[PDB]
């Protein structure tokens, strides 16, 4: 019958959509990869910065590495 | 002694109102 072949027809005509949806489920795999990427990234620059910036990302727990040189002047 | 057939005409039909009666179908 001609309505069958109709919605025989019709089953695929959001195709577009269906690849939106496609888009949605690989990327929301994909993206926590960020996080890994992310600490190596800001592991590497940290030295690089200030030190009152150092000690601000930290929450006051980094400080200056104390090896016994380069003491207050008498 | 063949058996008795019943018979179905022919009547032509809205197309918009038999696709009320199609199963449902999904591919996507
Ligand atoms: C059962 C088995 C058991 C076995 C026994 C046990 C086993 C375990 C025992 C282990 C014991 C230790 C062993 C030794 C390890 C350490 C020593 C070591 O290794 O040192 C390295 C050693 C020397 O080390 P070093 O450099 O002197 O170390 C100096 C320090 O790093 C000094 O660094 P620094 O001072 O420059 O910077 C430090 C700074 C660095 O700080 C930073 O960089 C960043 C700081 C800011 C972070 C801000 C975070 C903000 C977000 C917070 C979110 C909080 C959420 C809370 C949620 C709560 C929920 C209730 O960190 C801090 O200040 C401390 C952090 C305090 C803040 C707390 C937060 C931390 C970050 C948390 C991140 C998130 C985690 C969770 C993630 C998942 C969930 C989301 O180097 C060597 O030996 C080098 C040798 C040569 C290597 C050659 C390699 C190959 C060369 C050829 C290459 C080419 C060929 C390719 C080869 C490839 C090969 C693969």
């Amino acid at each position: 019958s001609r309505a069958v072949y109709a919605k025989l027809w019709a089953s695929t005509a959001q195709y577009t959509q269906r690849r939106h949806y496609a888009w949605y489920q690989i990327w929301s795999r994909v993206i926590p990869w960020s996080v890994p990427w992310g600490i190596f990234a800001m592991w590497m620059v940290f030295p690089a910065m200030p030190v009152e910036y150092r000690q601000a990302l930290t929450f006051g727990i980094w400080q200056k590495p104390n090896i016994g040189t380069h003491g207050p002047d008498p | 002694p063949a058996p008795e057939y019943r018979r179905v005409p022919f009547v032509k039909e809205d197309m918009e109102k038999v696709m009320e009666e199609v199963p449902e179908f999904k591919y996507y």
